[PDB]
DNA sequence: CGTCGCGACTCAGCGACTCTTAATCGAAGGTTAACACGATGTTTCCCGCCTGTCAAGGGGCTAAGGGC
DNA sequence: GCCCTTAGCCCCTTGACAGGCGGGAAACATCGTGTTAACCTTCGATTAAGAGTCGCTGAGTCGCGACG
């Protein structure tokens, strides 16, 4: 581990041609940059589960999306989203279950089964 | 013509100024040139260089938008600042400029 | 399919017939174009088609989209 | 949003206000974990986390909070897009000289408190101290010695005290008030005569006004905190190998860091006071170094021996805001492949490999899969489209109908080069061109990668098909040619059918209809000659015309049908051999008097006639194509023995030029006019019919690819090569390429040949670079008012040479609004009204009399306050219709400026415009006279004649002979900054338009005058100011200033009156209201400077500015938005106004 | 190297640069150095050079 | 009745920004005093709280079959 | 055809784990300091074989007049 410790970093501007033209930094990638298709994937990730959370039940489908967030991103845990509805108990982990196990058909989870990859 | 098409709607961008990189070395982009964007300045084409080098290229907050947009339909689009512009602010804000928006 | 030169006597500015022509593609987007058959045409091309008869009424529709609220 | 973006000294408050933290440790990441460091120039806490809402140490990288700092970290969670928009700011622990105001052509930092640059770069590194508060002593005494500093101070040890260094001169800044020194230098600027003083007063007097008015403190150019650029600009991305990408910012961030860093520690040790102030020196030339590097010893990094870019360098070269950050974005959606011809194909529409329209159009073809309901989901859909499924390719045809695609060749040099095709799925992997619209792309088959772009938008897509089709742009924009006619092969198939011979089959055999021909020749019975009758309906007079029996051909009636019918044109124009030249004024008249569409179809049907008869003629290059002409060995002995009769007895220089001019310069045009002539012959066969033309012969006739100088070359004399000085050899040379050169006729060949092709690589880059001044001078020329409120326009007269005319009146006239109306000679008939378009009938009217010049309204008179106007730049060169409000009038005009560029040529064809747009004195400087009638002596001994006052060197004039104005002593080359002073601004630029088309007739490429004007007009936008009063500004300024400043001061009273003065193309950036348009392409250490100090606002009027800020821009399709947006505010504002 | 063909490496091989570390770089050369002398006959190709 | 005592004067001189427009392929080489506590992180398990199984039991609701 | 009786499904109550983020406690690899005293008290590149111009400086030549 002592050897392979950046001994160098290399400049960003150095050439790369024959010339002094289209440096280095002009080539090197950007592997946090959201690329446009990962986005496309995320809005219609956005739309697909809406129209998945739909077929549920309106208290239902709510605790569902309060146990991950679909607006709200404070992802909330099992408990905390069971206090939104009834008693914080394992009847909301229950019908979580049951939600999970409802859109696994071939009718629910059409759209779906190519989307995991 | 192997070696030298070249066809990339959105490839890897860049890290300096959050461009799609040049070349057909990963996905590259054809370079719309100061030479090159002035055939479409001279035209009437505005809103074309108001999206070729605003939201095609220099907007990661623009081109996401308008890529979604044209996944869903509408040829619609919208992007103010490019982030070209935004490393151009920041490196003149990082001497002794002032270079600041307004109204 | 369609030149502009035949589309272009009754727009004579040749700027006007493209934004007043995105904007009748975008209001048949939502349901327009009821003066000339599509003909299995895009939304831009079928627009400048159809420009002859909107010439007017397609600058007041962009200039009141353009005004705020 | 945001508009008007303003510049101006970064405050050290403000800049403390932009950063988020103090860095204190020259360390970026750790080299265990790549993690940023505590405080360095990669900070969390300071920056922005390096996660997408992914705090430090694993804490708070759920997302759920946003606004939540971390505790142990310290670093707020927020999303990595932040760690590029976070300033930084080092506060060091002294202050240090900017190099753009320090270090400059102007000394910004000299102009305060007017002292020299030179003194002022030695005060500030530490080597002269300078005295502050004098109280022996003189204020600003420049000592370095510490006698008068402690042995001098033994007068009572008080009131004595000096500093040196940064801080020295920014005490001095601060001690210097703007308006006590404005008003002080607006004395000493009035009432003296301020001979040689008045050149820094003025620069001293404009600084302290912009200093004032913008409101920076004098004490800012010294700033004692520098910001630093976020991280994510200077990248330190792990490249594949281990090895890390660090930006050049980034390295001279941490060279300044250990600066401050070592200066702190010896200001709180207690370092010896030539070490602090070393250490000061040290770190003020690391500082300036991180900003510009040039004007300092240029330091390398450690590591890399190349010159370090810092954050002056990128701007300046293409690697920033100038090519590779705004202008030149690398735009994605994009293709490049190299194009094919594309004849079966429609002139609107481009052929597109499949293999690029999928990675063109995935984000199409995800909709159009989506609407048609193939694919379920976006994931699922690029899953189909990443294979390339059988199913897509006919969804790719569906959503590739009426999309255009820009098709964008690498070297563009006006408008054209980016059309807009409807692509046309082809096989294949190559974009299959259309045959007639390369030849305006400037792009051959010969490999020429043609990128191709997609527009996204609705409007992009549908301006793509509005003025970016092919069809749209058949005239270019240089003059009133059209650019879509046949170039090589359709110009050669065209010559073919034309090319009419009295001996041929079926000799007067009268024919029924267009058919006919065609049915008979392919019976054998008629032959494709051209000498056979038939019928034709030529469509002359008004309304339909008769199916008349025409005496013409049936190679040239194939052409006559594809005629549009309409009157002015028909067989008449056919009649002609139908040579390269006759078909651009074919599909000239055609577009002139007929529609594009018509003209356009007229242009597609016959690039497929000229096809279909160019194969089947066989025009196939042979060797008795080319035919050396059999009088050429006698002519060439009796010229090499000519040669040698005047040589015995020998001045050598004439008995060479005599062998060299005469013998071998003169006479091989006479054996390239006799094999002409012996090519020209038709040669009849025994039978009567002459056996066929020659092909190459053909190709010269009709314009294709032959002219008289490749023909002689080919098989003519072949000439005399060329010299590295430019001496023609005077060696004989005779042989031509048909035959055998030897090894030294080749090789001077060679050395003649290999100067013209340099001269295509390097004066390329001139035309390049003028190409990059023009659109850069003339890009605020944009047309916004149709027609404004002015009378007088500039004369237009048909320029003339010897005794013939070099361009006709009505072609340099046409498509120009009138002045006033034009009288015809001889009779005071009205043949123009006054204020009306130059139709084509009104030019051919008025060149059907006689007529000298004619008022005509150009650019150069327009009296709009902003922009261009409509009546003045005429008739736009697109088409025949008139200008209309938004073009890029300058940016046209740039463009066809520099298209004639790459093939021009010292003062030949390109450097002379060069030197006449950038304005420069040339080497003879020219002086006007300016004076009537008689003409004295100048001073007396003074070494020259400067000018002579009669109110009632080399000289060309006498001592009392009546002199006239116009008449300036020279030998050549006047100057136009002379032309201005003392000849009107019309005159200049009179002068300007027709030495750019004397320098573009004697190359070849004609170029229409108002290409010339609005760039005249542009180089006239500034003017010197010679009010006497409420104004202290002599030199220029732009003329906005004069509408303003002139409207103003009449409110209050002095008369106030200015003389326009021109400044080249290079100078319009240095003086223009404007400064990221003049911070584009001119130099980015002096422009920026010009503009921080003063404060310049860019209220984004221009085309540039928008460009780079991304903006719509105020020319075409965003004119016109810019004009809906001004009336809805307009609309908006009344509205208000009802409800009060 | 360019190594395309038998050829492309003699003609590599055999290629007197003018640019480089110790001589003019590509915009060092101008228009004198981008010609060819008299004394070049025999010694260096004036034809085979790039276009570029 | 000359010049020189004493002043400007413009002339030279010296420094200095760019190299069209897309493109042919990605990384890229050195510099070599020794030791010591201390305060400072780094890394492992270990229980605390809590989260998640399936099961057991049961009842309560729903529904289906049989009898009058 | 309706009411009574019994079976199956759904739901509720407990729970014995399983381990699992995470601070603490501890064993162990960092990171900034010192400290030693045997001899040298100016190291070194790098343009400079094209070209249009911005910003400053300092020499030789003259007028205006005074004192012999
Ligand atoms: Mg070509
Ligand atoms: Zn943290
Ligand atoms: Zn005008």
């Amino acid at each position: 581990k002592v050897l392979k410790i950046a001994k160098e970093p290399i400049s960003l501007e150095t050439p790369i041609g024959d010339e002094e033209d289209s440096h280095l930094g002009d080539f090197i990638e950007d592997k946090n940059a959201i690329l446009p298709i990962d986005a496309a994937i995320q809005s219609n990730l956005r739309e697909t589960t809406t129209r998945v959370l739909a077929s549920l039940t309106p208290r239902e489908e709510r605790v569902l999306r309060m146990r991950f967030g679909i607006g709200m991103n404070t992802d909330h845990t099992l408990e905390e989203v069971g206090q939104q509805f009834s008693v914080t108990r394992e009847r909301i982990r229950q019908i979580e279950a049951k939600a999970l196990r409802k859109l696994k058909h071939p009718s629910r989870s059409r759209k779906l089964r190519s989307f995991l990859d | 013509v192997d070696d030298k098409i070249h066809a990339r709607s959105i490839g890897p961008y860049s890290l300096v100024t959050q461009q799609p990189l040049g070349g057909k070395a990963q996905f590259g982009g054809q370079r719309f040139g100061e030479m090159e964007v002035w055939a479409l300045e001279a035209y009437g084409a505005a809103y074309t260089l108001q999206e070729m080098l605003t939201v095609k290229s220099d907007d990661v907050a623009g081109r996401t938008k308008v890529y979604e947009s044209i996944v869903r339909g509408d040829d619609t689009f919208e992007a103010g600042i490019p982030e070209s512009f935004n490393v151009l602010v920041k490196e003149m804000r990082s001497l002794g400029l002032n270079v600041e928006l307004e109204n | 399919r369609v030149t502009v030169e035949d589309c272009v006597e009754k727009v004579p500015n040749r700027f006007a017939l493209v934004l007043l022509s995105a904007h009748r593609a975008r209001g048949i987007s939502a349901g327009a174009a009821l003066m000339v058959d599509r003909d299995n045409d895009k939304n831009p091309v079928v627009a400048l088609r159809e420009i002859a008869d909107d010439v007017i009424d397609h600058e007041g529709l962009k200039e009141h989209l353009i005004s705020t609220l | 949003t945001f508009d008007q973006i303003r510049i101006s000294l970064a405050s050290p408050e403000k800049i403390r206000s932009w950063s988020f933290g103090e860095i204190k440790k020259p360390e970026t990441i750790n080299y265990r974990t790549f993690k940023p460091e505590r405080d360095g120039l990669f900070c969390a806490r300071i920056f922005g986390p390096t996660k997408d809402y992914e705090c430090l140490c694993g804490k708070y990288k759920r997302m759920k909070y946003k606004g939540i700092i971390c505790e142990k970290c310290g670093v707020e969670v927020t999303l990595a897009r932040v760690r590029r928009e976070r300033m930084g700011h080092i506060e060091l622990a002294s202050p240090v000289a900017h190099i753009w105001f320090l270090k400059s052509l102007p000394s910004r930092i000299a102009m305060m408190l007017d002292m020299p640059l030179k003194d002022i770069e030695r005060v500030l590194y530490f080597e002269y101290y300078i005295v502050t508060e004098p109280g022996p002593l003189k204020q600003h005494q420049l000592l370095s010695e510490d006698d008068y500093m402690r042995a001098q101070e033994e007068y009572g040890d008080d009131s004595f005290t000096a500093e040196i260094g940064a801080e020295a001169i920014q005490n001095l800044l601060k001690a210097i008030d703007l308006e006590k020194e404005a008003e002080r230098l607006r004395e000493e600027l009035s009432g003296t005569v301020s001979d040689m003083k008045q050149k820094k007063f003025s620069k001293r007097l404009k600084i302290l006004e912009a200093f004032q008015e913008s409101g920076n403190r004098p004490e800012w150019m010294v700033l004692t905190v520098v910001p630093v650029i976020p991280p994510e600009l200077r990248p330190l991305v792990p490249l594949d190998g281990g090895r890390f990408a660090t930006s050049d910012l980034n390295d001279l961030y941490r060279r300044v860091i250990n600066r401050n860093n070592r200066l702190k520690r010896l200001i709180e040790l207690r370092a010896p006071d030539i070490i602090i102030r070393n250490e000061k020196r040290m770190l003020q030339e690391s500082v300036d170094a991180l900003f510009d590097n040039g004007r300092r010893g240029r330091v390398i990094t450690g590591a890399n021996k190349r010159p370090l870019k810092s954050l002056a360098d990128m701007l300046k070269g293409k690697q920033g805001r100038f090519r590779q950050n705004l202008l030149g974005k690398r735009v994605d959606y994009s293709g490049r492949s190299v194009i094919v011809v594309g004849p079966e194909l429609k002139l609107h529409e481009c052929g597109l490999p499949k293999k690029m329209a999928l990675e063109l159009f995935k984000p199409f073809i995800y909709a159009r899969l989506d609407a048609k309901g193939l694919s379920g989901t976006v994931k699922q859909s690029k899953r189909m489209v990443e294979r390339e499924q059988p199913q897509v390719w006919d969804i790719l045809e569906e959503v590739i109908r009426e999309h255009p695609v820009l098709l964008n060749r690498a070297p563009t040099l006006h408008r054209l080069g980016i059309q807009a095709f409807e692509p046309k799925l082809i096989e294949g992997k190559a974009i299959q061109l259309h045959p007639l619209v390369c030849a305006a792309f400037n792009a051959d088959f010969d490999g020429d990668q043609m990128a191709v772009h997609v527009p996204l938008s609705l409007e992009a897509q549908l301006e793509a098909r509005v003025l970016m089709m092919s069809t749209n742009n058949i005239l270019s924009p240089a003059n009133g040619r059209p650019i879509i006619v046949p170039s090589q092969d359709i110009v050669l198939g065209l010559y073919y059918l034309s090319v009419a011979r009295d001996g041929e089959p079926g000799e007067g055999k009268i024919f029924a209809d267009l058919g006919e021909i065609e049915a008979a020749m392919d019976a054998g019975v008629v032959s494709l000659h051209a000498k056979i009758k038939a019928r034709h309906t030529e469509m002359t007079p008004e309304g339909v015309l008769l199916r008349k029996v025409i005496d013409t051909t049936p190679g040239r009636m194939k052409i006559a049908a594809l005629l549009p019918h309409h009157p002015q044109i028909g067989h008449r124009l056919i009649e002609k051999a139908l040579t390269k030249k006759e078909i651009g004024n074919l599909i000239d008249i055609v577009y002139r008097h007929c529609g594009q569409k018509a003209t356009v179809i007229f242009a597609d049907k016959v690039m497929g006639l000229g096809f279909k008869e160019a194969a089947k003629a066989g025009i196939s290059f042979g060797k008795d194509d080319i035919i050396i002409p059999v009088r050429k060995t006698a002519i060439v002995e009796e010229t090499r023995k000519l040669a040698e009769e005047y040589e015995q007895q020998y001045i050598t220089k004439g008995e060479k030029y005599n062998k060299v001019v005469d013998a071998w310069a003169k006479a091989t045009d006479r054996v390239a006019d006799e094999m002409m002539a012996e090519l020209q012959m038709k040669h009849k066969d025994e039978n009567g019919r002459e056996k066929e033309i020659n092909a190459i012969y053909m190709m010269a006739h009709s314009g294709a690819r032959g002219s008289q100088a490749q023909m002689k070359q080919l098989g003519g004399m072949r000439g005399l090569m060329a010299k590295p000085s430019g001496e023609i050899i005077e060696t004989p040379i005779v042989s031509n390429f048909k035959e055998g050169l030897t090894v030294q006729e080749y090789f001077n060949s060679t050395h003649g040949a290999r100067k013209g092709l340099a001269d295509t690589a390097l004066k390329t880059a001139n035309s390049g670079y003028l190409t990059r001044r023009l659109v850069d001078v003339a890009q605020d020329c944009i047309i916004v008012e149709e027609d404004c409120g002015t009378t007088k326009g500039i004369t237009l007269r048909a320029v003339v040479e010897g005794g013939d005319v070099l361009v006709s009146l009505g072609s340099r006239v046409l498509g120009r609004f009138t002045a006033e109306d034009v009288k015809d000679p001889g009779t005071g008939e009205l043949v123009v009204p006054a204020d009306t378009y130059i139709d084509e009938n009104i030019a051919d009217a008025i060149e059907a009399a006689v007529v000298q010049s004619v008022k005509v309204r150009s650019v150069l008179t327009c009296e709009a306050k902003i922009g261009v106007c409509g009546a003045c730049y005429g008739r736009d060169l697109a088409r025949g219709t008139p200008v209309n409000i938004g073009e890029a009038v300058g940016v046209i005009a740039a463009q066809s400026i520099g298209e004639p560029g790459t093939q021009l040529t010292i003062t030949g064809g390109l450097p002379r415009v060069a030197e006449l747009f950038e304005a420069r004195r040339p080497k003879d400087c020219a002086v006007i006279a300016e004076m009537d009638g008689r003409v004295e002596f100048g001073k007396d001994y003074k070494n020259k004649r400067r000018i002579k006052i009669t109110p009632d060197k080399h000289i060309a004039v006498h001592d009392g002979d009546y002199i006239t104005k116009g008449e300036y002593i020279i030998d050549g080359n006047p100057d136009p900054h002379d032309i201005l002073r003392i000849l009107g601004v019309e005159a200049l630029a009179n002068f300007l338009v027709d030495e750019i088309q004397e320098v573009y007739r004697l190359q070849g490429v004609p170029i229409n005058d108002k290409h010339i004007e609005t760039i005249v007009r542009q180089m006239l936008q500034k003017v010197e100011i010679l009010e006497p009063g409420d104004t202290g500004l002599i030199k220029g300024d732009h003329l906005d200033k004069p509408e303003f400043d002139k409207e103003q001061e009449k409110a209050i009273a002095r008369p106030a009156v200015t003389q326009p003065v021109l400044l080249g193309i290079t100078k319009a950036s240095l003086q223009t209201k404007s400064f990221i348009s003049a911070a584009s392409f001119q130099e980015t250490t002096r422009v920026l400077t010009e503009a921080s100090v003063h404060g310049k606002t860019d209220t984004l009027e221009g085309l540039k500015e928008n460009v780079i800020v991304g903006r719509l821009i105020p020319a075409g399709t965003g004119s016109y938005l810019r004009s809906l947006q001004r009336v809805a505010a307009k609309r908006d504002e009344q509205l208000a106004q009802q409800r009060e | 190297m360019d190594q395309t063909n038998p050829l492309s490496e003699i003609t590599h091989k055999r290629r007197l640069s003018a640019l480089g570390p110790g001589g003019l770089t590509r915009e060092r050369a101008g228009f004198e150095v981008r010609d060819v002398h008299p004394t070049h006959y025999g010694r260096i190709c004036p034809i085979e050079t790039p276009e570029g």
